[PDB]
């Protein structure tokens, strides 16, 4: 099965991604 | 407080911790409805108050004319809408929507 | 010297906190023109949590030097002129298309 089908089927069934933001909050240099 | 692809939001971009700074900045949402609803994250490009400088800059045009500036297509970011103050403000004009996505694909397209 | 699908250790908090304490593996996903023209990488996190979602991809690398789970839902653009980084490994060829197809699945209008 294709990964795009698997992702789409996951979300259409009601599957939820529930992670918090990963540990890259800070901005330096030209990041905005 | 519900969000769709190509909405312009003001979003708190500052770190969630050890911060006093809490101003919001305008951002264009570029991920699709399926992933917004499935994850509570938005993928955004920031809107910045300059003129066109860089070849990656796209001039912002909106449906209600409330936000102006340049879309910086380089600085993509996934943000958790449950973790940050955000506010719907405007929407991208329909005629720019394919240009945004084409610009994004340009940066992901692989090479031999 | 950095190319698409390289895995870099990047200092994700260079100015705050303990020295070289948040140095994490990241999968570069933007292409050569983008990296060289902007000096930003687009990265996905390589995490130590287990596989939980169909959006997750188990990392496989050419030298076996980095292990973990690629979370394709979170993406960020990092300025490598301002952050210390080190090339460590690179994605196996057979996973590259899956990575790009997952990303496209978040961008195509619903």
């Amino acid at each position: 099965k294709s990964i795009e089908d698997r992702i789409k089927n996951f979300f259409q069934s009601g599957g939820k991604y529930t992670e918090l933001e990963v540990d890259w909050e800070e901005r330096v240099g030209r990041e905005i | 407080m519900n969000i769709k692809q190509f909405d312009i939001l003001y979003i708190d971009l500052n770190p969630t911790r050890g911060r006093e700074k809490h101003n919001v900045r305008p951002c264009l949402v570029i991920n699709n409805q399926m992933s917004i609803d499935g994850t509570n994250f938005v993928w955004v490009l920031p809107i910045t108050t300059r003129g066109l400088r860089y070849p990656t800059d796209i001039q912002l045009k909106t449906k209600k004319g409330l936000v102006s500036g340049v879309i910086d297509t380089v600085q993509i970011r996934a943000l958790d809408l449950k973790a940050r103050q955000y506010n719907y403000k405007d929407e991208l004009q329909d005629n720019l929507k394919n240009d945004i996505l084409k610009a994004i694909k340009t940066y992901l397209k692989p090479t031999l």
